[PDB]
Protein backbone atom coordinates (compact mmCIF):
# COMPACT_ATOMS: atom_id res chain seq x y z
CA UNK A 1 0.00 0.00 0.00
CA UNK A 2 1.05 3.61 -0.53
CA UNK A 3 0.31 6.79 1.53
CA UNK A 4 -1.83 8.36 -1.20
CA UNK A 5 -3.99 5.22 -1.50
CA UNK A 6 -4.43 5.08 2.30
CA UNK A 7 -5.38 8.75 2.36
CA UNK A 8 -8.08 8.38 -0.33
CA UNK A 9 -9.41 5.05 0.99
CA UNK A 10 -9.93 6.43 4.50
CA UNK A 11 -11.35 9.71 3.25
CA UNK A 12 -8.52 11.73 4.82
CA UNK A 13 -8.24 15.42 3.78
CA UNK A 14 -5.19 16.41 1.65
CA UNK A 15 -3.40 18.22 4.50
CA UNK A 16 -2.77 14.83 6.17
CA UNK A 17 -0.54 13.85 3.22
CA UNK A 18 2.64 15.11 4.92
CA UNK A 19 1.88 12.96 8.02
CA UNK A 20 1.11 9.98 5.87
CA UNK A 21 4.40 10.42 4.02
CA UNK A 22 6.27 10.61 7.39
CA UNK A 23 4.53 7.40 8.44
CA UNK A 24 5.30 5.68 5.13
CA UNK A 25 9.00 6.55 5.50
CA UNK A 26 8.96 5.40 9.14
CA UNK A 27 7.59 1.98 8.14
CA UNK A 28 6.03 -0.84 10.20
CA UNK A 29 7.29 -1.46 13.77
CA UNK A 30 10.02 -3.96 14.71
CA UNK A 31 7.67 -5.81 17.07
CA UNK A 32 4.65 -6.53 14.76
CA UNK A 33 1.37 -4.88 15.82
CA UNK A 34 -0.92 -7.22 17.78
CA UNK A 35 -4.53 -6.41 18.72
CA UNK A 36 -6.02 -8.31 21.64
CA UNK A 37 -9.22 -10.12 20.61
CA UNK A 38 -12.37 -11.42 22.29
CA UNK A 39 -12.09 -11.94 26.03
CA UNK A 40 -8.45 -10.93 26.11
CA UNK A 41 -9.62 -7.57 24.70
CA UNK A 42 -12.63 -7.35 27.06
CA UNK A 43 -10.39 -7.92 30.05
CA UNK A 44 -7.89 -5.27 28.92
CA UNK A 45 -10.69 -2.78 28.14
CA UNK A 46 -12.18 -3.47 31.56
CA UNK A 47 -8.86 -2.88 33.30
CA UNK A 48 -8.63 0.42 31.39
CA UNK A 49 -12.08 1.39 32.76
CA UNK A 50 -13.70 1.59 29.30
CA UNK A 51 -17.52 1.47 29.89
CA UNK A 52 -19.07 -1.96 29.03
CA UNK A 53 -21.22 -0.58 26.19
CA UNK A 54 -18.22 0.90 24.33
CA UNK A 55 -15.92 -2.04 25.12
CA UNK A 56 -18.35 -4.49 23.59
CA UNK A 57 -18.48 -2.33 20.43
CA UNK A 58 -14.71 -1.92 20.27
CA UNK A 59 -14.23 -5.70 20.44
CA UNK A 60 -16.92 -6.34 17.81
CA UNK A 61 -15.40 -3.90 15.31
CA UNK A 62 -11.73 -4.72 15.73
CA UNK A 63 -10.19 -4.39 12.32
CA UNK A 64 -8.40 -7.05 10.29
CA UNK A 65 -5.27 -6.79 8.08
CA UNK A 66 -7.01 -8.38 5.04
CA UNK A 67 -10.42 -6.67 5.15
CA UNK A 68 -9.14 -3.34 6.43
CA UNK A 69 -5.77 -2.93 4.73
CA UNK A 70 -5.67 0.93 4.64
CA UNK A 71 -6.78 1.15 8.30
CA UNK A 72 -4.28 -1.57 9.25
CA UNK A 73 -1.38 0.12 7.46
CA UNK A 74 -2.15 3.29 9.40
CA UNK A 75 -2.54 1.41 12.68
CA UNK A 76 0.94 -0.13 12.45
CA UNK A 77 2.68 3.09 11.56
CA UNK A 78 0.73 5.27 14.01
CA UNK A 79 1.74 2.79 16.75
CA UNK A 80 5.30 3.02 15.53
CA UNK A 81 5.25 6.84 15.39
CA UNK A 82 4.31 6.75 19.10
CA UNK A 83 6.73 4.08 20.46
CA UNK A 84 9.77 5.61 18.67
CA UNK A 85 9.31 8.47 21.17
CA UNK A 86 8.90 6.30 24.27
CA UNK A 87 10.10 8.30 27.30
CA UNK A 88 10.75 11.34 25.13
CA UNK A 89 8.93 14.48 26.34
CA UNK A 90 10.76 16.76 23.91
CA UNK A 91 8.87 15.30 20.95
CA UNK A 92 5.52 16.91 19.99
CA UNK A 93 2.29 14.97 20.84
CA UNK A 94 1.33 13.78 17.37
CA UNK A 95 -1.34 11.07 17.61
CA UNK A 96 -2.41 11.38 13.98
CA UNK A 97 -5.74 12.54 12.52
CA UNK A 98 -9.22 11.37 13.49
CA UNK A 99 -10.69 8.99 10.81
CA UNK A 100 -13.89 10.05 9.04
CA UNK A 101 -16.89 8.24 10.63
CA UNK A 102 -18.08 6.99 7.20
CA UNK A 103 -15.58 4.13 7.91
CA UNK A 104 -17.77 2.97 10.74
CA UNK A 105 -16.93 1.66 14.20
CA UNK A 106 -13.38 0.62 13.23
CA UNK A 107 -12.81 4.22 12.12
CA UNK A 108 -14.50 5.76 15.20
CA UNK A 109 -12.45 3.61 17.58
CA UNK A 110 -9.25 3.77 15.51
CA UNK A 111 -7.20 5.41 18.28
CA UNK A 112 -8.54 3.00 20.87
CA UNK A 113 -6.95 0.19 18.78
CA UNK A 114 -3.75 2.29 18.67
CA UNK A 115 -3.89 2.55 22.47
CA UNK A 116 -4.56 -1.20 22.90
CA UNK A 117 -1.77 -2.13 20.51
CA UNK A 118 0.62 0.14 22.44
CA UNK A 119 -0.18 -1.04 26.02
CA UNK A 120 2.55 -3.75 26.04
CA UNK A 121 5.27 -1.33 24.94
CA UNK A 122 4.40 1.34 27.55
CA UNK A 123 4.00 -1.25 30.32
CA UNK A 124 7.53 -2.51 29.45
CA UNK A 125 8.77 1.07 29.75
CA UNK A 126 6.98 1.32 33.13
CA UNK A 127 8.77 -1.77 34.41
CA UNK A 128 12.22 -0.59 33.20
CA UNK A 129 11.63 2.66 35.09
CA UNK A 130 10.55 0.73 38.20
CA UNK A 131 7.08 2.36 38.14
CA UNK A 132 4.68 0.51 40.49
CA UNK A 133 2.12 -1.59 38.60
CA UNK A 134 -0.83 0.20 40.26
CA UNK A 135 0.46 3.65 39.18
CA UNK A 136 1.05 2.42 35.63
CA UNK A 137 -2.47 0.97 35.44
CA UNK A 138 -4.11 3.93 37.13
CA UNK A 139 -2.46 6.22 34.56
CA UNK A 140 -3.68 4.20 31.60
CA UNK A 141 -7.30 4.09 32.88
CA UNK A 142 -7.86 7.56 31.46
CA UNK A 143 -8.63 5.72 28.18
CA UNK A 144 -11.99 4.76 29.70
CA UNK A 145 -12.71 8.36 30.67
CA UNK A 146 -11.84 9.70 27.21
CA UNK A 147 -14.01 7.04 25.53
CA UNK A 148 -16.91 7.98 27.89
CA UNK A 149 -16.34 11.67 27.05
CA UNK A 150 -16.64 11.09 23.30
CA UNK A 151 -20.00 9.41 23.75
CA UNK A 152 -21.38 12.21 25.99
CA UNK A 153 -20.12 14.89 23.64
CA UNK A 154 -21.09 13.47 20.22
CA UNK A 155 -23.64 10.77 21.02
CA UNK A 156 -21.88 7.69 19.63
CA UNK A 157 -18.79 5.66 20.49
CA UNK A 158 -15.30 7.01 19.75
CA UNK A 159 -12.12 8.57 21.21
CA UNK A 160 -10.81 11.64 19.44
CA UNK A 161 -8.28 12.83 22.03
CA UNK A 162 -5.41 10.78 20.63
CA UNK A 163 -3.02 13.81 20.88
CA UNK A 164 -3.45 13.54 24.68
CA UNK A 165 -3.05 9.77 24.94
CA UNK A 166 0.40 10.08 23.29
CA UNK A 167 1.49 11.35 26.71
CA UNK A 168 0.25 8.26 28.59
CA UNK A 169 1.54 5.96 25.85
CA UNK A 170 5.05 7.44 25.79
CA UNK A 171 5.38 6.97 29.53
CA UNK A 172 5.78 10.70 30.13
CA UNK A 173 2.62 11.26 32.14
CA UNK A 174 1.60 9.59 35.41
CA UNK A 175 -1.52 9.84 37.49
CA UNK A 176 -0.43 10.16 41.12
CA UNK A 177 -3.78 10.21 42.96
CA UNK A 178 -6.25 12.97 41.98
CA UNK A 179 -3.74 14.83 39.74
CA UNK A 180 -1.57 13.86 36.77
CA UNK A 181 2.03 15.09 36.26
CA UNK A 182 4.00 15.03 33.02
CA UNK A 183 7.79 15.28 32.37
CA UNK A 184 8.06 18.74 30.77
CA UNK A 185 10.49 21.61 30.08
CA UNK A 186 10.04 25.33 29.70
CA UNK A 187 11.17 27.27 26.60
CA UNK A 188 14.66 27.64 28.15
CA UNK A 189 14.79 23.86 28.64
CA UNK A 190 14.48 24.02 32.47
CA UNK A 191 12.66 20.83 33.69
CA UNK A 192 9.29 21.06 35.35
CA UNK A 193 6.21 18.92 35.81
CA UNK A 194 3.15 19.69 33.74
CA UNK A 195 -0.02 19.34 35.86
CA UNK A 196 -3.33 17.99 34.51
CA UNK A 197 -6.68 17.14 36.12
CA UNK A 198 -8.56 14.10 34.94
CA UNK A 199 -12.34 14.38 34.93
CA UNK A 200 -12.89 11.12 36.84
CA UNK A 201 -12.09 10.86 40.52
CA UNK A 202 -14.57 13.28 42.15
CA UNK A 203 -14.20 16.95 43.26
CA UNK A 204 -10.77 18.54 43.59
CA UNK A 205 -10.80 18.31 47.35
CA UNK A 206 -7.93 20.25 48.98
CA UNK A 207 -6.74 17.12 50.80
CA UNK A 208 -6.70 15.12 47.55
CA UNK A 209 -4.91 17.91 45.66
CA UNK A 210 -2.35 18.20 48.53
CA UNK A 211 -1.65 14.48 48.56
CA UNK A 212 -0.98 14.48 44.84
CA UNK A 213 1.43 17.40 45.16
CA UNK A 214 3.31 15.51 47.90
CA UNK A 215 3.63 12.51 45.65
CA UNK A 216 5.23 14.39 42.73
CA UNK A 217 8.87 14.92 43.70
CA UNK A 218 9.41 11.56 45.39
CA UNK A 219 7.97 9.77 42.37
CA UNK A 220 9.94 11.58 39.66
CA UNK A 221 13.15 11.83 41.69
CA UNK A 222 13.02 8.04 42.11
CA UNK A 223 12.10 6.87 38.62
CA UNK A 224 13.29 9.81 36.51
CA UNK A 225 16.18 11.09 38.60
CA UNK A 226 17.77 12.79 35.52
CA UNK A 227 14.76 15.14 35.27
CA UNK A 228 14.98 17.11 38.52
CA UNK A 229 11.92 19.40 38.40
CA UNK A 230 11.25 21.64 41.41
CA UNK A 231 8.07 23.31 40.18
CA UNK A 232 4.73 22.30 38.58
CA UNK A 233 3.26 24.41 35.78
CA UNK A 234 -0.36 24.60 34.71
CA UNK A 235 -2.34 26.40 31.96
CA UNK A 236 -6.08 26.28 32.43
CA UNK A 237 -9.43 28.05 32.40
CA UNK A 238 -9.37 27.07 36.10
CA UNK A 239 -6.59 29.58 36.80
CA UNK A 240 -8.66 32.51 35.38
CA UNK A 241 -9.12 35.00 38.26
CA UNK A 242 -12.41 36.07 36.61
CA UNK A 243 -13.97 32.97 38.24
CA UNK A 244 -13.88 34.84 41.58
CA UNK A 245 -16.83 37.00 40.35
CA UNK A 246 -19.07 33.95 40.15
CA UNK A 247 -17.84 31.11 42.39
CA UNK A 248 -18.05 31.23 46.18
CA UNK A 249 -15.52 30.54 48.88
CA UNK A 250 -16.39 26.87 49.15
CA UNK A 251 -15.36 26.41 45.48
CA UNK A 252 -12.45 23.97 45.33
CA UNK A 253 -11.16 25.77 42.19
CA UNK A 254 -11.15 29.12 44.04
CA UNK A 255 -9.42 27.78 47.18
CA UNK A 256 -6.73 25.93 45.19
CA UNK A 257 -6.03 28.63 42.59
CA UNK A 258 -4.98 30.83 45.53
CA UNK A 259 -1.80 28.81 45.90
CA UNK A 260 -0.78 29.46 42.30
CA UNK A 261 1.50 32.23 41.05
CA UNK A 262 0.30 33.41 37.61
CA UNK A 263 3.15 34.20 35.22
CA UNK A 264 1.36 35.40 32.08
CA UNK A 265 0.11 38.96 31.45
CA UNK A 266 -3.47 39.98 32.19
CA UNK A 267 -5.11 39.00 28.84
CA UNK A 268 -6.77 41.43 26.44
CA UNK A 269 -10.49 41.59 27.37
CA UNK A 270 -11.38 40.96 23.70
CA UNK A 271 -9.25 37.80 23.41
CA UNK A 272 -11.90 35.05 22.99
CA UNK A 273 -9.48 32.08 23.05
CA UNK A 274 -10.15 30.66 26.52
CA UNK A 275 -13.83 30.50 25.67
CA UNK A 276 -13.56 27.18 23.82
CA UNK A 277 -11.55 25.66 26.69
CA UNK A 278 -14.08 26.50 29.43
CA UNK A 279 -16.96 25.49 27.12
CA UNK A 280 -15.28 22.09 26.43
CA UNK A 281 -14.64 21.27 30.10
CA UNK A 282 -17.89 22.55 31.53
CA UNK A 283 -20.35 21.45 28.78
CA UNK A 284 -18.32 19.29 26.36
CA UNK A 285 -19.58 22.00 24.03
CA UNK A 286 -20.35 21.01 20.44
CA UNK A 287 -21.75 24.14 18.71
CA UNK A 288 -25.21 24.10 20.37
CA UNK A 289 -26.92 27.46 21.14
CA UNK A 290 -25.94 28.73 24.60
CA UNK A 291 -29.60 28.88 25.73
CA UNK A 292 -29.90 25.10 25.41
CA UNK A 293 -26.89 24.44 27.67
CA UNK A 294 -27.66 23.16 31.22
CA UNK A 295 -27.72 25.59 34.17
CA UNK A 296 -27.69 23.22 37.19
CA UNK A 297 -24.35 24.26 38.78
CA UNK A 298 -22.97 27.63 39.82
CA UNK A 299 -20.18 27.28 37.22
CA UNK A 300 -22.60 26.35 34.39
CA UNK A 301 -24.58 29.60 35.07
CA UNK A 302 -21.31 31.54 35.40
CA UNK A 303 -19.82 30.49 32.05
CA UNK A 304 -23.01 31.48 30.21
CA UNK A 305 -23.82 34.74 32.09
CA UNK A 306 -20.24 35.98 31.49
CA UNK A 307 -20.42 35.15 27.80
CA UNK A 308 -23.93 36.71 27.53
CA UNK A 309 -22.50 39.95 29.01
CA UNK A 310 -20.16 40.18 26.03
CA UNK A 311 -17.17 39.11 28.13
CA UNK A 312 -14.51 36.37 27.66
CA UNK A 313 -12.77 33.63 29.63
CA UNK A 314 -9.00 33.21 29.50
CA UNK A 315 -6.56 30.34 29.92
CA UNK A 316 -4.03 31.46 32.51
CA UNK A 317 -0.61 30.02 33.25
CA UNK A 318 1.14 29.68 36.58
CA UNK A 319 3.25 27.53 38.87
CA UNK A 320 3.46 26.02 42.34
CA UNK A 321 6.70 24.90 43.97
CA UNK A 322 6.70 21.13 44.58
CA UNK A 323 6.68 20.14 48.27
CA UNK B 1 -9.26 26.67 20.72
CA UNK B 2 -10.75 23.19 21.10
CA UNK B 3 -7.63 21.27 20.07
CA UNK B 4 -4.97 20.77 22.78
CA UNK B 5 -1.19 20.64 22.67
CA UNK B 6 1.32 21.14 24.25
CA UNK B 7 3.64 22.21 21.52
C1 LIG C 1 -11.97 19.29 38.04
C2 LIG C 1 -13.37 19.15 38.61
C3 LIG C 1 -13.59 17.76 39.20
C4 LIG C 1 -13.44 20.20 39.72
O1 LIG C 1 -14.71 20.09 40.37
P1 LIG C 1 -14.98 20.68 41.84
O2 LIG C 1 -13.90 20.25 42.77
O3 LIG C 1 -16.40 20.31 42.20
O4 LIG C 1 -14.85 22.28 41.53
P2 LIG C 1 -15.50 23.50 42.44
O5 LIG C 1 -15.67 22.97 43.83
O6 LIG C 1 -14.68 24.73 42.16
O7 LIG C 1 -16.93 23.69 41.74
C5 LIG C 1 -17.74 24.86 41.97
C6 LIG C 1 -19.13 24.67 41.35
O8 LIG C 1 -19.00 24.42 39.95
C7 LIG C 1 -19.43 23.07 39.64
N1 LIG C 1 -18.47 22.49 38.67
C8 LIG C 1 -17.13 22.36 38.85
N2 LIG C 1 -16.57 21.83 37.74
C9 LIG C 1 -17.55 21.62 36.83
C10 LIG C 1 -17.62 21.08 35.45
N3 LIG C 1 -16.50 20.66 34.81
N4 LIG C 1 -18.84 21.03 34.85
C11 LIG C 1 -19.97 21.46 35.49
N5 LIG C 1 -19.98 21.96 36.75
C12 LIG C 1 -18.81 22.06 37.45
C13 LIG C 1 -19.50 22.32 40.94
O9 LIG C 1 -20.45 21.25 40.75
C14 LIG C 1 -19.91 23.45 41.87
O10 LIG C 1 -21.31 23.72 41.69
P3 LIG C 1 -22.25 24.26 42.91
O11 LIG C 1 -21.64 25.56 43.38
O12 LIG C 1 -23.56 24.47 42.20
O13 LIG C 1 -22.18 23.14 43.93
C15 LIG C 1 -14.42 19.39 37.49
O14 LIG C 1 -14.43 20.73 36.99
C16 LIG C 1 -14.17 18.54 36.25
O15 LIG C 1 -14.39 17.35 36.28
N6 LIG C 1 -13.72 19.18 35.15
C17 LIG C 1 -13.31 18.46 33.94
C18 LIG C 1 -11.79 18.31 33.90
C19 LIG C 1 -11.08 19.66 33.76
O16 LIG C 1 -11.69 20.74 33.80
N7 LIG C 1 -9.75 19.53 33.60
C20 LIG C 1 -8.81 20.63 33.48
C21 LIG C 1 -8.91 21.32 32.13
S1 LIG C 1 -7.60 22.55 31.88
C1 LIG D 1 -6.08 19.44 28.76
O1 LIG D 1 -6.89 18.58 27.97
C2 LIG D 1 -6.85 17.18 28.26
C3 LIG D 1 -7.78 16.47 27.29
O2 LIG D 1 -9.05 17.14 27.31
C4 LIG D 1 -7.36 16.99 29.67
O3 LIG D 1 -7.36 15.60 29.98
C5 LIG D 1 -6.42 17.75 30.59
O4 LIG D 1 -6.87 17.48 31.92
C6 LIG D 1 -6.43 19.23 30.22
N1 LIG D 1 -5.37 19.96 30.86
C7 LIG D 1 -5.41 20.81 32.27
O5 LIG D 1 -5.96 19.86 32.93
C8 LIG D 1 -4.44 21.80 32.87
C9 LIG D 1 -4.69 21.86 34.36
C10 LIG D 1 -3.77 22.87 35.03
C11 LIG D 1 -4.32 22.98 36.44
C12 LIG D 1 -3.92 24.26 37.13
C13 LIG D 1 -4.15 24.15 38.63
C14 LIG D 1 -5.63 24.24 38.99
C15 LIG D 1 -5.81 24.60 40.46
C16 LIG D 1 -7.20 25.17 40.64
C1 LIG E 1 3.05 21.68 27.22
O1 LIG E 1 4.22 22.20 26.63
C2 LIG E 1 4.94 23.22 27.30
C3 LIG E 1 6.21 23.52 26.51
O2 LIG E 1 7.03 22.37 26.29
C4 LIG E 1 5.29 22.84 28.74
O3 LIG E 1 5.83 24.00 29.34
C5 LIG E 1 4.04 22.33 29.45
O4 LIG E 1 4.23 21.88 30.78
C6 LIG E 1 3.41 21.21 28.63
N1 LIG E 1 2.27 20.66 29.30
C7 LIG E 1 2.20 19.42 29.74
C8 LIG E 1 0.88 19.10 30.38
O5 LIG E 1 3.09 18.62 29.63
C1 LIG F 1 0.08 24.50 17.13
O1 LIG F 1 0.92 24.48 16.00
C2 LIG F 1 1.23 23.17 15.58
C3 LIG F 1 2.33 23.29 14.56
O2 LIG F 1 3.18 24.36 15.00
C4 LIG F 1 -0.04 22.57 15.03
O3 LIG F 1 0.13 21.21 14.66
C5 LIG F 1 -1.09 22.62 16.11
O4 LIG F 1 -2.31 22.19 15.58
C6 LIG F 1 -1.27 24.01 16.66
O5 LIG F 1 -1.69 24.82 15.61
Amino acid sequence: MDPETVRIALGLEERTAAWLTELDELGPPAEPVRLPRGEEARDLLRRLEVPELDAEEIVAAAPDPDRDPALWWLLERTHHAIVRHMGDHRAKPRGGPPLPYEGGAAARYFHVYVFLATVPAVRRFHAERGIPDEVGWETLTQLGELVAIHRRKYGQGGMNMQWWTTYHLRGILYRLGRLQFSLATGKDGTPHLGLAVPEWGGPLLPKAYDESLHRARPFFDRHFPEHGARVAWGSSWMLDPQLEEYLTEDSNIIQLARFWTLTDSAPEPGNADGDSSILEFVFRYNGQPLDELPQRSSLERAVIAHLKAGRHWHMRTGFVKLP
Amino acid sequence: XYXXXYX
